[PDB]
């Protein structure tokens, strides 16, 4: 059995290389906060970050690396790929978050972003999965309220019948019109996600531009509040 | 145009559902009725393997019982040793988001698909002593989704976007397309005798292929959701599929419909991967409620539970001797049971 | 009579504390993940020193309690340096598990790359190495003892009694209230956050505290327990060298008060899920 | 084999009532959450409305709210969607659509490359 | 003329797809009995497996 204990030998030793390769890739691993990006496209979602190192392109999909205040961040987003989205969904379930990027200025597809929206919040993998909102180009819909006929309230019949939130701020050198608008777009999406009411996972909505830089600390800080969330969570104080 | 067309499809599918109603003399449980019970099936987990960072999403053993590739999230592709858990070679794949991994029968190669839709060929002959890449695929336009070899210079492959190709690995190119489904074609399973395979897709339709003639020779429209993962019978002339409305259903080639289907009330969840066993009594489920079930493939009665997996059974294997039975699952860990 | 009630109350606070130890123990040593975390190896070090403390410490005062004279004189020196290492290496994990919970949910992302387990193993052993150097060396050196029928009564000299009260038992309550204020005002701030939210919700829904009681609650418990429990015998700890003052009946009493939080401490600290499914498991019962 | 059958439309007038009967055959329909999905000529899939397994909680399309009644009978294994205040501007085809796995509330039918999970649809037109 | 395109090739399938032969039901399942029959003894998951010829144990 020498033989035998020769072979064993080299096989531990080859078993203890791999072993601290892989520990040292561990630490790497979880050293990498993943983000999927999802976007309809129609919306400007590759415009979102600015802040980006790189921008690497494989065949059938995109990936970003970029690091704030020395934490590294990988940021997915599918390429080429079927209509159909059922089935390689699930595969990213394991990342700490996922950035919904949606066009406000066109609104025939604003419907189909909020069906999107549904199935991304109700689905049985991504329960676990915090999701960041993008309501993209603010801009446009400054400039398009002034065309003398408002299509938000022909497509939807609740906005003659609502309101700007009394916790809400506007911001200074805008138009009432314009922040009720922007306002209830977002209420239409924290209605679709306080629906649920899970508690696993909250929905964090951005007022973003066309051109600004200031999305990769709003993606840093929003993930600074999923893991104090998922921590609260762990020792069962909230 | 195309309402006698569609007229004409209806009355073919109308005379096809007349022959397989006609065919139906009995069923597979009445026949079955004197047949002595499983009983009770007790397996334990003989090992664990561990050190997998992310999912394990599919893995596949060799043809010697030894020596199994797992795939992970994480950008690794382990191929283990089964008796004494020893990892024998660890590869870093390109891409990390992994779906699928094939081990060639003579052992000289590993493929891994995924995301990126270009399915990735390694050689582990390694006359300097490190893996590489020994070829990659980008044929397809939708995702890579089951994988396997046919021999050493052949492999099969499932696409995303409802085409099955047929590769040679030496000229690079796609030697036979298969286009005949409508749905995502999610995972094929080859025949021993490596002539046909079959597809299930996710138009709850699987399809009988001919290697070498290049189209479908069969249809199968038994389910009522997305088929998940299909397996053959070990005589190659029936198959079990698994889908998302928790039933496993099994069909006969000859008879061309379902002889039998497996469902339970308690069980309401999908079912990820289904392996048949050595003999062919035992059909093994991957349900996605964190447990296997042991089916009778003849009495249709759970013999056995195997729940020893944290989160959902991502994938499940038998060995060619029917010694032991691997499954891999969502929180990283590789249970082999006996 | 009062004896076999007393004997009975004792025999019970024993074993409880000896059950929940035990199980604890067990079920991290039989469940993988369950030692995955390396939080849970700070509680992993909390019911090592309860279960020192209901092995080696409550019995043979249990036993003296109930009989009235000590057993075995020599035997004393050994358990009093006992007794101060089981329960300065309790207070000392429960400071290390606040400062844990306060490094986790503080900085998030600091907390991944920092907390290697190396850093737990040092936080552990600087907490055990303490204990040792508090209570092994001047109990056999007995600095404490010369102040100036066997029983174990050591009068502590006033130099070891306030000195071994500050390390002990001020210092991590200190640590201990600075801890849980600031865990309170980041989760009265993410409550804000939701019910913010939540009212935005409600009133577009209507167009057409819970949260912050389970806080208070949480920390409340925790605090309370402790602080409770170990506040009446420190104060009376350092009164009584410095010093009618106290009775000796009511010191017993208060000592065992201090013992008593030590069987609470598994129970508080192993509210987790994981905890329960293990605890069904390990048990049976379920 | 899951198949659907939409029945009912044609050419209509603006103002009027129309009932669009579906036949859901080869599955059990109580499981299944179902929902109905139209196609404008020379545009797009868009989601009408929905409805659950028991048919509690019903939604609509804001710009079409409040003229449609969808009632689903689980005996009869039957859709019925009530159409009335027709517009010459909604004039479609109207597809029954069937959410792909049962005892769910996600579902991924909006796209028009071939989902297999829908009936052949019925041609309403409203002229003027 | 896309649509027509797959509608007769759905046509050509249905066509070569109804023109097969069909055994009968209960052949098939007496031949799925006797190949369940013939190797039930060599299988170790059926039959238990002594633990020195185990080698898993
Ligand atoms: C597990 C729990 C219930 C054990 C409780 C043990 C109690 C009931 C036993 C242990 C010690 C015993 C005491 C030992 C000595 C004496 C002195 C004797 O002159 C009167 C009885 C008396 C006072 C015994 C009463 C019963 C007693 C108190
Ligand atoms: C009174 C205080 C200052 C004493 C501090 C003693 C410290 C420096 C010593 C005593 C025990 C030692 C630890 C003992 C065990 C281990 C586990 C090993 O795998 C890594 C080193 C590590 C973690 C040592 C680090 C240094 C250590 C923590
Ligand atoms: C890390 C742990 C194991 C350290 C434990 C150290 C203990 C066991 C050592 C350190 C100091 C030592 C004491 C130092 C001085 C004396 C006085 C001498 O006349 C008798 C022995 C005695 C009383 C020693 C007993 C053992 C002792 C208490
Ligand atoms: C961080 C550690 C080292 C702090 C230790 C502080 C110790 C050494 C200090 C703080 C409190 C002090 C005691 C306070 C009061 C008295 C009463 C006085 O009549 C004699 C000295 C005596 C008994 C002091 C001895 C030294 C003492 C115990
Ligand atoms: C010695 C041990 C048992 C003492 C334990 C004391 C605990 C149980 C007591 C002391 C303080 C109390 C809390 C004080 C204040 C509040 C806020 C009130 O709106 C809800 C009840 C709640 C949250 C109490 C719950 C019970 C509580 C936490
Ligand atoms: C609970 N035990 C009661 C008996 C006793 C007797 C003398 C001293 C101490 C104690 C404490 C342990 C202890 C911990 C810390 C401390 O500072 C101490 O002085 C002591
Ligand atoms: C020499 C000091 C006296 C005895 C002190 C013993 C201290 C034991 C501490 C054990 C901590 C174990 C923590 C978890 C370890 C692991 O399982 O990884
Ligand atoms: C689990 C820990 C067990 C500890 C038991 C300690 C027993 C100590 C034995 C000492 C007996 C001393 C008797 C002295 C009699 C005399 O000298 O007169
Ligand atoms: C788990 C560790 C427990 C250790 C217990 C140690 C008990 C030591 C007892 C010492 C007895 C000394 C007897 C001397 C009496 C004499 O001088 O005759």
């Amino acid at each position: 059995t020498e033989d035998q204990r020769n072979e064993e030998k080299a096989q531990r030793e080859a078993n203890k290389m791999i072993e601290k390769q892989l520990q040292k890739d561990k630490q790497v691993y979880r050293a990498t906060h993943r983000l999927l990006l999802l976007g309809a496209d129609n919306s400007g979602k590759s415009t979102i970050v600015k802040q980006m190192r790189i921008y690497h392109v494989n065949s059938g999909i995109f990936e970003t690396k970029f690091q704030v205040d020395k934490v590294n961040f990988h940021m997915f987003d599918v390429g080429a790929q079927r209509d159909e989205r059922r089935k390689w969904i699930q595969c990213f379930n394991d990342v700490t978050a996922i950035i919904f990027v949606v066009d406000s200025s066109d609104y025939n597809r604003l419907q189909e972003a909020l069906n999107d929206f549904k199935s991304i919040w109700n689905n049985r993998w991504l329960r676990t999965i915090s999701v960041i909102l993008f309501l993209n180009k603010q801009d446009l819909l400054a400039e398009k309220v002034l065309a003398g006929k408002s299509k938000i309230e022909d497509y939807f019949p609740e906005f003659a019948r609502y309101t700007t939130p009394e916790d809400a701020t506007p911001e200074p050198g805008e138009d009432p019109r314009v922040t009720r608008a922007k306002y209830f777009i977002r209420d239409e999406f924290l209605r679709i996600s306080t629906a649920s009411g899970d508690g696993r996972h909250y929905c964090y909505p951005h007022f973003t531009c066309s051109v600004d830089t200031e999305n990769a600390r709003r993606i840093f800080n929003d993930c600074r509040d999923i893991i104090q969330r998922m921590h609260l969570r762990q020792y069962e104080l909230l | 145009e195309l309402d006698q067309l569609r007229q004409e499809a209806e009355q073919l599918k109308n005379q096809i559902r007349d022959a397989r109603k006609a065919c139906a003399d009995a069923t597979l449980s009445q026949i079955t009725n004197n047949i002595d019970p499983v009983g009770r099936i007790q397996m334990r987990t003989r090992r664990t393997l561990r050190g997998h960072l992310a999912k394990i999403y599919a893995m596949h053993w060799g043809t010697d019982s030894r020596l199994l590739v797992s795939a992970s999230q994480d950008g690794k592709l382990i191929i283990w040793d089964s008796y004494t858990t020893n990892k024998v070679h660890a590869i870093p794949l390109r891409s990390s988001w992994v779906m699928t991994c094939a081990y060639a029968p003579s052992g000289n190669y590993v493929a891994c698909g995924g995301l990126d839709n270009i399915c990735s060929i390694y050689n582990l002959k390694t006359r300097e002593g490190n893996v590489r890449v020994s070829r990659e695929l980008a044929g397809h336009t939708g995702y890579l989704s089951c994988c396997r070899f046919l021999d050493d210079n052949q492999i099969v492959t499932s696409s995303g976007d409802t085409t099955c190709a047929l590769w040679d690995i030496e000229t690079g190119q796609q030697t036979t397309t298969f286009t005949g489904h409508t749905g995502d074609v999610m995972s094929l399973s080859l025949a021993p005798d490596t002539r046909l395979f079959v597809s299930g897709a996710c138009d709850a339709s699987a399809k009988l292929w001919d290697v070498r003639e290049g189209m479908c020779r069969q249809t199968f429209t038994g389910h009522e959701s997305d088929i998940n993962a299909i397996c053959f019978f070990p005589n190659g002339n029936a198959f079990a599929t698994g889908s998302d409305d928790a039933t496993c259903r099994l069909f006969d080639l000859r008879a061309d419909q379902e002889l039998m289907t497996y469902s339970h009330d308690n069980i309401i969840c999908g079912i990820t991967s289904v392996s048949f066993s050595k003999s062919g009594r035992l059909l093994l489920a991957g349900y996605d409620d964190f447990n296997c079930n042991v089916w009778d493939a003849l009495k249709a009665d759970r013999a056995g539970v195997l729940a020893g997996h944290d989160n959902r059974v991502s994938c499940l294997g038998v060995t060619d001797d029917g010694m032991a039975v691997a499954t891999g699952s969502w929180d990283s860990f590789l249970k082999i049971w006996n | 009579s009062v004896r076999i009630l007393t004997a009975c109350f004792l025999s019970l606070l024993i074993l409880s504390t000896l059950l929940g130890n035990t199980l604890v123990c067990a079920a991290v040593i039989r469940f993988r993940h369950l030692r995955s975390k390396v939080t849970n190896f700070f509680v992993i070090s909390l019911a090592v020193s309860d279960l020192l403390v209901a092995v080696l410490v409550m019995p043979w005062k249990a036993v003296a309690e109930i009989a009235g004279f000590w057993p075995f004189g020599s035997f004393c020196n050994i358990w009093v340096a006992f007794d101060i290492m089981c329960s300065t290496a309790s207070i000392l994990n429960l400071c290390v598990i606040s400062v844990d919970r306060y490094w986790a949910i503080s900085s998030p992302f600091r907390y991944e790359r920092k907390m290697t387990p190396k850093a737990a193993f040092i936080l552990i052993s600087v907490a055990w190495t303490l204990s040792v150097l508090i209570s092994f060396i001047p109990v056999q050196l007995s600095w404490h003892k010369a102040k100036p029928i066997d029983n174990c009564d050591s009068s502590l000299s006033r130099t070891y009694a306030i000195s071994s009260s500050v390390i002990s038992f001020y210092i991590p309550v200190a640590i201990m209230i600075v801890t849980y204020t600031r865990i309170y005002r980041i989760a009265q701030k993410q409550i804000r956050r939701i019910a913010a939210l939540e009212r935005a919700a409600v009133h577009a829904k209507n167009c057409q505290f819970k949260r912050e009681t389970k806080v208070l609650k949480t920390l409340s418990v925790i605090m309370g327990v402790f602080v409770c429990c170990w506040l009446p015998f420190f104060i009376l700890n350092c009164i009584l060298p410095f010093c009618f003052c106290i009775d000796s009946n009511t010191f017993d009493v208060f000592v065992w008060f201090g013992w008593a939080n030590s069987s609470l401490n598994p129970i508080i600290y192993a509210f987790n899920a994981d905890f329960r499914k293990a605890f069904s498991t390990l048990l049976g019962c379920y | 084999q899951v198949q659907l059958q939409e029945s009912g439309g044609g050419l209509v007038q603006p103002g009027g009532s129309l009932r669009l009967s579906c036949a859901a055959s080869g599955f059990t329909f109580s499981n299944y959450k179902m929902n109905w999905v139209r196609q404008a000529p020379g545009k797009g899939l868009e989601w009408v409305s929905d409805i659950s397994q028991s048919g509690a909680s019903i939604s609509y399309t804001g710009s079409v709210k409040g003229r449609f009644t969808i009632s689903r009978d689980n005996a009869k294994n039957t859709l019925y969607l009530q159409m009335n205040s027709l517009k010459p501007e909604d004039t479609a085809v109207y597809y029954c659509a069937r959410c792909p796995a049962p005892f769910t509330r996600d579902c991924f039918d909006v796209t028009s490359t071939t989902y297999a999970y829908r009936g052949q649809g019925t041609q309403v037109t409203v002229s003027s | 003329t896309a649509s027509i395109a797959q509608a007769r090739k759905l046509v050509e399938q249905l066509k070569m797809e109804a023109n097969i032969d069909r055994i009968k039901v209960s052949k098939a399942a007496a031949d799925l009995m006797a190949y369940c029959e013939a190797h039930a003894k060599e299988d170790p998951l059926l039959t238990p497996v002594p633990a020195s010829e185990n080698p898993f144990r």
